[PDB]
């Protein structure tokens, strides 16, 4: 869609690397 | 075009959702979002990432954009995990949007 900046490209990779996996959001 | 594009386009028109900046890079399709009404507003970035291909959603809370008082209010209302960067499967995006919307309204 739009061309990414340096910061955006860095941010994407940092955020993928540091993300914590959660399977779902629900309360019992 | 891509399923991801379709999902994004619908996500931007959800009730209470305001999408500001959008970009696509090698990792996938990303956009900055503001969600919530008068009660509380949360800014975050979603990434729809494809990397035999894998698809996931990345959630990035944007806390720098809040005042200290706004962050204090949000921390009472939302679960701890919404103040960290998360990954989750696309099939949980609906659960995520509902949780965020209800937490902000509390």
């Amino acid at each position: 869609s739009n061309a990414p900046t340096l910061g955006e490209r860095l941010d994407s990779l940092h955020e993928i690397k540091s993300a914590r996996r959660m399977d779902h959001f629900n309360d019992d | 075009a891509e399923t991801i594009e379709i999902i994004k386009d619908l996500f931007e028109h959800l009730c209470g959702v305001r999408v500001h900046r959008t970009y696509e890079d090698d990792t996938g399709l990303w956009f900055d979002t503001s969600q919530g009404s008068k009660n509380g507003i949360m800014d975050y970035k979603l990434g729809f990432v494809k990397s035999e291909v894998d698809t996931e959603v990345i959630y990035v809370p944007l806390l720098k954009q809040r005042t200290a008082e706004e962050l204090q209010e949000l921390q009472k209302k939302l679960p701890d995990y919404l103040f960290e960067t998360l990954s989750f499967p696309l099939r949980s995006l609906n659960q995520f949007y509902i949780k965020m919307s209800k937490s902000l309204n509390k």
